[PDB]
């Protein structure tokens, strides 16, 4: 689609990485998710999948699913894709190889399309958790209440607003890379990328190179299978190292940025502010935790911390200048104090 | 002549005190004062947000021992593991196959939540900004402008120059080290960018978002993966920044002290609802109404006429007034004892004249400081019905 | 008789009337979303055994 | 498969509505769910889509589905439904 951040986009390029839970919990597959990003507060988390669906190398379409098969891309249709949690999501948007997607709450994330020689899905714990901002305990927002300032990722792509470093992709295990040469084993690039290639045996390992490389070591396994990326970018990973040495830099933004939306939000069935004389009591019925706390507006600071899940009448006692009260993260009330009584009669036959 | 006020800090409703003038008549002052921030110059530590282990791709080195260097980040977490060899479409990205030796690496980098509704830590000194303050006179009717509330030259605004505080409602109800996030404002100790901990808050310690340093102490520990091939777990333990919906360290906008509620702020503490500041004014002799341009209006007698004891300001009561001249007054209950809305209340010659009040006191026995005559406005008032309603207009606050 | 037996109290089978205080509260179908959430108290068939 | 009562479903049509959850962001499903009676003691459930499957206009057959696609019916196989 948008080109505005062909940066991480256009460039680039499927990654393979282990699969560590599979079909033997363990498989081998392009697919492996890294930076699961349960760190809004609303419902939606960003995901690095290691294949790069959104275009194929062009600029065209979040919707095409290039995974590798090979080094080689297998450009083909979104439809055999599925992004999951532990229930199936629904796709915001991909750009580079993070796609954004509005998923149920999942302690795992698991994916999966059946294009490899084996069932050739993957799955992985990865902690995902939305919460209230501030006060009320929450994980995923309910259905009903408020709507209110939560973080939450981007309904479009190719944003910036945040950058992890992406400097070097490199080494990645897959023998489509290092084939060989009819002598010796040949380096290979994902779509051209810039390769500081070498093996055991002594030779130059640093510098920004294409100059490194080794031949004088023989063997897919004593050799180093890059893909060291500076113009075909992926999201850096555990299951990608770099090159021993120098870094070729490519700090890249993330297009799926926390920003403020209306989340279905949090706000458990409405309180009761009432009152007496110099005494907030608060009838309260609600169906799930709420921080309330309240502070009297003296110079006494008065903390407060209850969860709130169970209607009660609670009290807090007012100083001479009033209280405020904190019913979670949905708005603050404010009292004055002088008393009341609900309307009570204090006297009144005129002087 | 120089309106000394004890006369708190509530929301910006609007609520009185009272110039004793004594060589001219008494003329009202009504220092309304709508908030006070403190603001200490002060110095951003580290900003504070849940984690995100961003691996910043591994150096590794199969061959003999794996290294670990850093690329644009003082530190990367990294743990040689044996016992896996990398497969992930078949060959291996290890270089040495005489030694299986794998290192994974994975650093903490900050999230893009860091940036935005984030924690921010600050190191506060000494307070020096102002306080927003209207005054409302008998000579010049509202300016609600800031004038400071601490020691460097109070500005003069209105018939008023005046001198707020020092620091009076937000005194400063920071702490030395201060975190502010969002709603949930947390004044709460912890120590300086590069020793931080994971369970305690400010786990996460970048000097800035978007810097690529750190020092993440958020007990970040790899596993080592199985079954002969490599993975990364990361395993860490709770968040200091997932605190501040379970563990507090004080959420200052709901435990505040001084009346006033907080916000992502730059160590304000702004909307408060006490302060009982001591306002001390200088106010020119001309700007008061002189005793003869209004009278002594000594032989009066006021009983309300239908008070309100709330800080509404339907609270009426006739005064037969009694004038010795006869012409203008400004009124105001006697620096708060009630609050009076009428800015000026006419005298004449054993004639009866209304003003409105609001009572900050159960039953209005509040002195009305009648331009060299004060008179208790006796009598009872409307119910008390209100209690839940923002912070109030019956200064002299203290029950009120 | 909310919140316990008496809470529905209905004077004919299949009802077209009723006396229903069975603290009935509806709530905020957030998000554009049109739907009538229904917060109920448990009933003398749900539990007072 | 078959139609009887011509009470409801003649004199019906499928009326549109909006799902009250379908994840964080709700997809619009005019079978949007109210007056579930499954509080049946046996596990077996009766549940009221807003849509009006049965009919599409015709005489027969429930095996239809006329859902609501614009203010106009999509009167198509009932079998793609997957209660769960």
């Amino acid at each position: 689609d948008l080109d505005t951040h062909f940066t991480q986009y256009k460039l680039a390029r499927p990654y393979i990485a282990d699969c560590p839970n599979c079909g033997h919990s363990r498989c081998d597959s392009p697919i492996a998710i890294e930076e699961v990003r349960g760190d809004a507060h609303a419902g939606v988390i960003r995901i690095q999948t290691s294949a790069m669906f959104g275009l194929k190398t062009d600029g065209v379409d979040l919707a095409y699913m290039s995974f590798m098969n090979g080094k080689t891309q297998k450009s083909i249709k979104i439809d055999n894709l599925h992004v999951r949690t532990s229930a199936p999501c629904s796709l915001v948007s991909h750009h580079g190889y993070y796609i954004l997607a509005q998923c149920p709450p999942g302690d795992t994330v698991t994916v999966g399309f059946h294009d490899g020689p084996n069932r050739h899905t993957c799955t992985v714990a990865h902690k995902v958790e939305f919460r209230p901002v501030g006060r009320e305990k929450y994980r995923h927002p309910p259905e009903h209440g408020v709507e209110l300032p939560c973080n939450r990722y981007t309904h479009k792509r190719a944003d910036q607003g945040h950058y992890v470093e992406m400097h070097q992709p490199g080494l990645v295990a897959d023998h489509s890379l290092l084939s060989i040469h009819s002598a010796k084993v040949k380096i290979t690039v994902p779509s051209g990328a810039q390769v500081k290639y070498y093996c055991k045996c002594p030779d130059v390992r640093e510098g920004i190179t294409s100059s490194d490389h080794t031949t004088t070591c023989t063997d897919v396994k004593q050799c180093r299978a890059y893909l060291i990326d500076n113009k075909k970018w992926v999201y850096n990973s555990g299951r990608l190292p770099r090159g021993e040495g120098d870094t070729f830099k490519g700090k890249l933004h993330v297009p799926f940025v926390p920003v403020k939306a209306k989340c279905i939000a949090t706000l458990a069935p409405e309180p009761l502010v009432e009152h007496k004389h110099r005494t907030l009591i608060l009838h309260l019925h609600p169906d799930h935790p709420t921080l309330l706390t309240t502070r009297s507006l003296g110079s006494d600071a008065n903390p407060t911390r209850q969860w709130i899940e169970r209607p009660t009448t609670v009290n807090f006692t007012v100083t001479g200048e009033g209280l405020e009260y904190t019913w979670g993260n949905h708005p603050p009330k404010r009292v004055w104090a002088q008393e009341s009584g609900e309307g009570n009669p204090h006297g009144w036959p005129h002087e | 002549y120089e309106h000394t006020a004890v006369m708190p800090n509530k929301v910006g409703i609007p609520y009185k005190a009272l110039v004793e003038r004594p060589g001219y008549a008494p003329v009202h002052l009504q220092i309304q004062l709508v908030n006070t921030r403190i603001i200490p110059s002060t110095n951003l530590e580290y900003i504070t947000c849940k984690y995100k282990t961003k691996v910043p791709s591994p150096v590794v080195k199969c061959c003999g021992a794996t290294q670990c260097t850093s690329k644009p980040h003082p530190d990367y977490q990294c743990q040689v593991f044996t016992g896996v060899y990398p497969f992930m479409w078949g060959g291996a990205y290890c270089f040495c196959d005489t030694e299986n030796t794998q290192m994974s690496e994975a650093y903490v980098e900050r999230s893009e939540e860091c940036s935005i509704d984030h924690a921010k830590a600050y190191k506060v000194h000494t307070g020096t900004v102002q306080a927003m303050v209207n005054i409302t006179y008998g000579s010049v009717s509202w300016r609600s402008a800031d004038v400071y509330v601490n020691g460097e030259t109070p500005a003069k605004i209105g018939d008023a120059k005046l001198i707020i505080g020092p620091l009076s409602s937000a005194w400063s109800p920071f702490d030395n080290k201060v975190v502010v996030y969002g709603h949930e404002v947390y004044n709460y100790d912890f120590p300086e960018y590069g020793t931080g901990k994971a369970g305690s808050f400010g786990d996460l310690q970048s000097r800035t978002s978007t810097s690529n340093d750190l020092y993440a102490n958020t007990n970040l520990k790899l596993q080592r993966p199985q079954a002969g091939i490599v993975h990364t777990p990361f395993t860490q333990a709770p968040s200091g920044f997932e605190r501040w919906k379970r563990d507090k360290g004080a959420p200052l906008n709901d435990v505040a002290p001084f009346g006033c509620s907080i916000a992502l702020e730059p160590l304000r503490a702004e909307n408060c609802a006490v302060g009982s500041i001591p306002i001390s004014i200088d106010i020119p002799d001309a700007a008061f109404t002189r005793i003869s341009e209004t009278p002594t209006v000594s032989d009066l007698e006021c009983k309300i006429t239908e008070c309100t004891y709330a800080s509404d300001f339907g609270g009426i009561a006739t005064v037969a007034y009694k004038s010795s001249k006869a012409g203008n007054c400004p009124i105001h209950s006697p620096s708060g004892v009630a609050v009076i809305k009428e800015n000026d209340v006419t005298l004449a010659e054993s004639g009866s004249f209304t003003f409105h009040f609001s009572t900050a006191n159960i039953h209005p026995a509040f002195k009305l400081q009648v331009c060299t005559s004060a008179v208790t406005c006796k009598g009872d008032c409307k119910p008390p019905k209100d209690h839940i309603v923002d912070y109030p207009a019956q200064h002299t606050e203290s029950f009120t």
